[PDB]
């Protein structure tokens, strides 16, 4: 009696392990991702964070790629270096598990995540992907 | 001597939620002003022989 749980939180692909994807968040309001790997890694990955503008070429194409500003919870004592809050996924991660993660603020209409510096070639085993929760259109 | 309201300026933005923070926004402005008052005058003679 499975629902059409496609309706009701749809997801989208954000990273599949060659090239990132922008995916919009405009018609939704709460999304999150859910990393998941394929095969043993290395020295933990990291991960930025991106958000997008509508490119005023066309108000339905998503802009170039800026970094969100990172805010901190009540509790945070061990803020990056700069802002622009950021994803180190914890390596000895074996393919029976997953994480989610999500950023507690949203700022503009399309979420995007690349592989920082320095991760690329332990960053092609990973795979990620998001998924909205409003409906709000 | 007046004053006048130069603007009231913005107080506060739309914040996001789960931000144990505030802005400060940026206060507003009160000038104050004043004004003179000016006078008027002239002088008008007679012969006083005329007038009688």
């Amino acid at each position: 009696m499975n629902f059409n749980v496609g309706v009701d939180f749809p997801s989208f692909i954000a990273w599949d392990g060659e090239e990132s994807f922008p995916v919009k968040v405009d018609g939704f309001n709460q999304f999150g991702f859910t990393f998941k790997t394929i095969a043993a890694l290395t020295a933990a990955t990291t991960f930025n964070i991106f958000y997008h503008e509508p490119s005023d070429a066309d108000p339905c194409v998503p802009g170039p790629a800026i970094r969100v500003p990172e805010v901190p919870f009540c509790d945070t004592v061990l803020l990056s270096e700069d802002g622009l809050a950021a994803v180190t996924l914890p390596e000895t991660v074996t393919p029976d598990s997953f994480c989610a993660g999500t950023v507690p603020c949203m700022n503009g209409q399309w979420i995007s995540i690349a592989p920082a510096t320095g991760s690329e070639t332990n960053a092609a085993n990973v795979q990620i992907t998001v998924t909205m929760k409003g409906a709000t259109r | 001597t007046y004053m006048k309201i130069a603007d009231y300026g913005q107080l506060g933005e739309y914040t996001c939620d789960a931000k144990c923070d505030a802005e400060f926004g940026e206060p507003g402005n009160i000038r104050h002003l004043e004004g003179k008052t000016y006078d008027y005058r002239g002088v008008f003679c007679f012969n006083r022989k005329n007038l009688q």
